[PDB]
């Protein structure tokens, strides 16, 4: 229980995802 | 086993019935017949 | 022959006779009480009853 | 794998569903119940499994009792044409009389060798399996309408400020931790900037609601003649607070007993008591209050 | 309810652009002040302006060339850890409309 | 195949066949019930069935219930000008009584031989097969208005923004799971910016709909004396709580009782007690509460 | 409690005699059973 | 439920029986077992 | 409720008239920026123009022709992943008395 998000971090990958929605990039 | 039981749908909210009997007739090709007509 | 428990719940119960009922009959009778016309050399013509058939 | 769920109006499926499962589960709820109302001085002195009588006769069947070997066996039976013989199907196997059977309504009294029919309804105009599905689509959508006032109705405390970090502090410290006397910036940020979505159009609607499920529950169960009529006599609420026109219920309950009277025209001939009466009981109280003999202490404790 | 950022956004697509700020050239460069990206961001160099007039603002710009840089800077550092709301980037094109 | 439905005011198609449907069973059921009210010290000792008279009576012919072999069969039977001989039309086969007939009314009070005919109403004006289509269509369209009621009593919460993915997680993930304090932007964003479509102008109108059912269901009832009557002379509501004016309620139920009086004129020629009580019973609780004899309990349980 | 356990889940139980004192058993148109 | 009700189908004249049960077979690793082979 | 998008119509429209977004001429063009249709209809060059200009706009022009382009390009740019209201296209003919 105690929903925690023990990691907080960095990341190093790149977006441009020419899409209407999470769903049109999906299909 | 003449009438089966029955069948409620309650989907339509109706009752079906069916009759079965095992009928079954023949002529003995061994006794005396004739027959009058214009054939 | 054998017997397990010969009844089960139908169709194994059913190879026997299974409840004859209702068998097909000539309770009005065909050829003789109707199609009959050996009707008497009576007087007059009295009556015919009219009945409504509910059932 | 497959999966990609819809969006959180799932629930507008859900809502439906329990619309529809609710119509499905009481219509055949209310028809597996409804052919045991009946129960005639259970088994006073006579082989019927009244269970499977009550059954046979919903499904609108002309059962025939009659005798086997002098035990009552239930047959099934299927302007005024007398019946004599054994012409009908028969159900049991060897019990079978055998030999002179009748129909013992009118030939006499109680003299004729037993084989009466019983029907459900005297005169039969429309199966009630269709007054069960008159009413359980118009309960089922006051059921989704209860079911969609309910699942609205529920309320969230609305903080309304400029983002990142200022009045999270606030709720923390001060609300959900229940603190009394918590500071803040003169910049109006309690002027009515928390505000309350609230549903108070929604709870009145909710008690007036469950009182029309109520009564149609009511008039359904008047027209069946599932009643609690007897109680409401002896209660004195008996007209316009069970409003449910007591002439009307003690009319539709009457027309399925006078339904079952040839078991007292079977009853008159073998010489014993069988009268179709209406079962309203439930017991462990009733049947201590109706006794309070000393050995009905020793049967229940 | 979470989505993505703007600032992630820029920080993104600029280290897609051969950028970093940890060990750049081969020092280890996480203290100094002009190369870790908020700096970029906050002083808004030609190469943010670069990356947003191409990214957020694709064919749009102003009347002047002054005032232009000063509006495109007062709206990528009001914004830069704050939201996104049509759930795709290359799809708030409701910016372009409101712009 | 073929294949294209209307819209989805398919519901204003099956609104009007609610109504059409409850009309019809309406009518039908109420003329299934109406010939068993009276049933008169059922079967004392006299052969009748009558569940077979009572259906015969209301289609108005007028039955004719005399001797067959001293034990009273039903027979048909269609200023004073005496009536004496079998010239009416007979139901049975060869119980015919074959000899000297008449109609036991005038004659003499207890003494002619028995064939006495039994009229439904004594004076006859209207059928009131015809009062049961007076009101029932009023009836149904009553129904209808309950029912088109209670169909469009169904409540939504409106959100209101503009559209793609701003408010969507703000329901999903902070009203339907339940939650308090849900945080959102200055932007007005529920300055009343979501609304309820709410029909508390449809709520009000419900409870008096069921009253005005309910009243003319009891205003149809006590027109054809099917009445709750006699549990309220002993209730004390007498008059203007159950809004029916006893004294006309008490008037329709007597002409049909007075209709059935020559079963008294037959009850005094063969020393029998035929009374036609009007009958109101309904079981296992009214027969336990009049008793409470030991042999009762071993009856019922 | 044994006995109306297994009956909520819809097992048909069997009472009868084992030595004349009514020991439990399972039992799983009219055709008899014997 | 061991035995379903049957489907009697007059049309046809054909009972149809159903039969389900039940079951769970699995072990415990809470106990002492051993093994032997060639393996 | 759920009809035909806009950003649907243009891009099937456009992948009518020869056009691709995967294998245009034989290399895998799905990254490049200058081949995928939202590109083309953000940028809104000559050809989305044109297919607007002859399946939307049927028989309309503004008064000059670099306003026009403006109007144009700042419809069919705020209404891609929108809806569609009278249920058909070359059906909402509302559209162009709205113009």
């Amino acid at each position: 229980t105690r929903e925690r998000y023990t990691p907080f971090y960095d990341d190093r990958a790149d977006y441009n995802t020419n899409s209407k929605s999470y769903y049109d990039y999906i299909s | 086993g003449m009438l089966k039981p029955p069948f409620h749908n309650p989907e339509f909210d109706e009752v079906t019935h069916w009759i079965h009997y095992y009928s079954f007739k023949a002529i003995s090709p061994f006794f005396n017949k004739i027959l009058i007509t214009d054939q | 022959m054998y017997e397990g428990n010969n009844m089960r719940s139908m169709m194994g119960t059913s190879y026997e006779d299974s409840r004859l009922n209702k068998r097909t009959e000539l309770n009005e009778n065909m050829s003789i009480d109707t199609n009959k016309s050996e009707d008497s050399y009576g007087v007059q013509i009295h009556s015919l009853s009219k009945q409504s058939f509910t059932g | 794998r497959g999966l990609n769920v819809e969006l959180s109006k799932e629930i507008s499926k859900r809502v439906v569903e329990h619309r529809n499962r609710f119509k499905r589960l009481m219509f055949n709820r209310y028809l597996e119940f409804l052919p045991l109302l009946i129960n005639y001085t259970n088994r006073d002195t006579v082989g019927i499994d009244f269970i499977q009588l009550e059954s046979a006769l919903r499904q609108n069947i002309n059962v025939v009792v009659g005798e086997a070997r002098n035990k009552q066996i239930m047959i099934l039976g299927y302007q005024k044409r007398l019946t004599k013989e054994d012409i009908y199907f028969i159900v049991p196997d060897y019990l079978i009389p055998d030999d002179c059977l009748q129909i013992h309504k009118l030939y006499d009294n109680c003299m004729s060798g037993n084989f009466v029919v019983m029907q459900n309804k005297p005169i039969q105009y429309n199966s009630d399996i269709e007054i069960i599905e008159h009413y359980t689509d118009e309960l089922a959508e006051v059921a989704l309408s209860r079911f969609s006032l309910i699942m609205q109705a529920k309320f969230s405390k609305i903080f309304k400020s400029e983002i990142n970090d200022e009045s999270i502090n606030q709720l923390v410290s001060e609300i959900y931790n229940g603190a009394p006397f918590v500071k803040m910036s003169p910049m109006f940020n309690a002027d009515d900037d928390i505000i309350d979505l609230t549903s108070n159009s929604v709870i009145p609607a909710l008690t007036e609601m469950k009182r029309e499920y109520q009564n149609k529950i009511s008039e359904l169960s008047n027209y069946l003649g599932i009643n609690s009529l007897a109680v409401d006599k002896e209660s004195g609420v008996s007209d316009e607070e069970a409003k449910s026109n007591r002439g009307f219920t003690t009319s539709n309950s009457n027309i399925y007993l006078k339904g079952r009277e040839p078991i007292t025209f079977l009853s008159k001939r073998y010489g014993l008591d069988i009268k179709p009466y209406y079962d309203d009981e439930t017991t462990s109280k009733i049947s201590m209050v109706d006794t309070l003999k000393d050995e009905s202490s020793d049967i229940n404790g | 309810r979470y989505t993505m950022t703007l600032y992630d956004f820029i920080k993104s697509e600029l280290i897609k652009k051969g950028f970093n700020e940890f060990v750049n050239d081969n020092k280890l460069t996480f203290y100094d002040d002009e190369f870790q990206f908020m700096q970029k961001m906050l002083k808004f160099d030609k190469d943010v302006l670069a990356i947003v007039n191409e990214k957020v603002f694709k064919g749009f710009s102003l009347k002047d060339e002054l005032s232009d840089l000063l509006f495109k800077k007062s709206f990528t550092i009001h914004f830069l850890d704050r939201e996104i709301n049509r759930q795709t980037v290359e799809a708030f094109g409701m910016q372009v409309i409101t712009v």
